[PDB]
């Protein structure tokens, strides 16, 4: 009885999807298939700095004009950037649906980058990067990405090296903007109290003519990355706690055994210990992020490893049923709220090319049993070389032979 | 034990998995140069002494024999 997500496609190529529900607070949002993976180490912070600047000034709305409009209807304006996707989303009322779409149109095209504004942001970004180091888990996950995807565009970071951030030219930005903001790589997603026909009309009027032609046919292309098992051990003994992430290569977005791997994560000492399935395109990192005092990292590693092998060798039906129930409550829906539903659509149209309904997710969950779970876990965890990233008092964190070797049980 | 051995700070340490790297990267490529680099760095502090040993050894042996050798003037 969940309403279906209806998808249309405009000449430009941008996909104006949508969804409808009794709610009246819609979240309109533009998703773009452009992240740090599409940057070529000379513009490593272009998406982040355009994200910081996109809101601050557009040609039609000069200076802070946009942020005023957005204040006038009481709407909320958010944006985020990952290694593969960029999102600009607005939470508003239903009756303010046209102007919001028009606002989003300015944000994606006709945007104005004031060289002055550029400068002000440079400060903001540099300073934060200068204080971002404070967030350890972010440091550990960046270290894990770097050491796992060495030599590829997936090692770099959304923020990018300080250098690239310092050196950015309205023109460089313009390029990233004019290169990675193509209409066929764009989804206009709407969730909540919206009509699909009204949104499709609004889409054309304000979001038509979105660029689609690259320059001199410099049509970007992509590289299948390599998962380089390796470790990084940023030792700094003055920190009170240690953060350690261990991951293996993930399958990707389109591989269905992700669902089974999610159940495995739902099955899984040192303070926080969260499991994770970072899944980029054509690769991902299944794993764990455990914080811990310096004297227990060792044990934790063992416990973590133990759990994994147990899932490769001795999975029973009761824990599989528990993991399936835990997964079936991570289903995103109207009760999850618009913004969440909004986001899914955008990610589903960017990654899968379609919105997978919750009934298909339930079917793929209920087809998972214990035998295929331990088969897929043996395919992805057993005797694999992991990527290790540690930060803090990590002297008792074991080196690479103890970790890798611990990945194989001499008793199977 | 590990964890309480020492205090270091800001020393990042990168590494690779054994199976991901060549077993004998440039083994004879640089091994030879290095082994040669090494020897020339201690050869002057190791061999000289033992050279003289070979010498004393030889001189010693020969001298003994001569001592055993019959004295020509002896008995004549
Ligand atoms: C052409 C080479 C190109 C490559 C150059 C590589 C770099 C240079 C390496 C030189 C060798 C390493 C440095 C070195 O050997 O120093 C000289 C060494 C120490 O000299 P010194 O401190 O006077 O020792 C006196 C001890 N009573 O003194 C010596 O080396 C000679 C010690 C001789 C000891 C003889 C003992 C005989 C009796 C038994």
């Amino acid at each position: 009885s969940v309403p279906e997500t209806q998808v249309s496609i405009l000449d430009n190529g941008l996909r104006v999807a949508s969804e409808q529900s009794s709610h009246a607070t819609c979240t309109v949002g533009v998703w773009i298939d452009a992240g740090s993976r599409y940057e070529t180490e000379k513009n490593n912070g272009a998406g982040y700095f355009l994200e910081h600047l996109a809101f601050k000034g557009t040609k039609n709305r000069p200076g802070n004009a946009l942020e005023k409009e957005v204040e006038s209807i009481g709407a909320h304006l958010n944006a985020y950037s990952t290694r593969e996707h960029t999102a600009y989303l607005i939470k508003a009322l239903s009756k303010d649906l046209p102007k919001v779409v028009e606002l989003l149109a300015d944000i994606v095209q006709n945007s104005s980058l004031e060289d002055s504004q550029i400068e002000k942001e440079r400060d903001v970004i540099l300073r934060e990067m200068q204080e971002n180091d404070a967030s350890m888990q972010n440091v550990v996950f960046d270290y894990l990405h770097a050491t796992a995807f060495q030599g590829t565009p997936l090692a770099q970071a959304v923020e990018g090296p300080s250098e690239n951030v310092r050196r950015l030219s309205r023109t460089d930005l313009t390029d990233y903007l004019n290169r990675h903001y193509k209409a066929p790589r764009m989804v206009l997603a709407a969730a909540g109290g919206v009509e699909h026909q009204q949104l499709l009309d609004l889409a054309q009027k304000h979001l038509s003519s979105v660029s689609r032609v690259y320059e001199e046919d410099a049509v970007p292309g992509l590289t299948p990355c390599r998962f380089t098992g390796s470790e990084i051990r940023h030792r700094d003994d003055a920190l009170p706690l240690a953060h350690v992430a261990i991951a293996v290569e993930g399958p990707g977005w389109a591989n269905p055994d992700n669902v089974t791997l999610q159940v495995a994560n739902a099955i899984i000492l040192c303070q926080s210990f969260q499991t994770f399935n970072i899944s980029y395109s054509d690769t991902g990192l299944l794993g764990a992020h455990f914080v811990c005092d310096a004297m227990s990292i060792d044990d934790m590693v063992f416990f973590l490893q133990g759990q994994w092998m147990r899932l490769c060798t001795s999975a029973t039906e009761s824990e599989v049923t528990r993991g399936k129930n835990i997964l079936r409550n991570a289903l995103v829906s109207h009760l999850d709220g618009t913004t969440p539903v909004c986001e899914d659509i955008g990610r589903s149209l960017l990654t899968y090319g379609r919105r997978i309904p919750l009934a298909e997710w339930e079917s793929r969950i209920q087809e998972v049993d214990a035998q295929m779970l331990r088969d897929i876990c043996s395919k992805y965890f057993y005797d694999q070389c992991p990527a290790v990233a540690g930060y803090g008092p990590i002297e008792q964190l074991p080196d690479y032979n103890r970790i890798r070797s611990g990945m194989f049980w001499l008793r199977f | 034990e590990f964890g309480n051995l020492a205090r270091i700070r800001h020393v990042i340490s990168y590494s690779l998995s054994p199976f991901e790297q060549r077993a004998f990267p440039s083994y004879f490529s640089k091994g030879i140069p290095n082994v040669l680099r090494r020897t020339r760095e201690r050869i002057l502090r190791v061999a000289p002494p033992f050279v003289v040993v070979y010498l004393i050894y030889t001189w010693g042996n020969q001298e003994f024999e001569q001592s055993k050798r019959k004295n020509p003037a002896m008995y004549e």
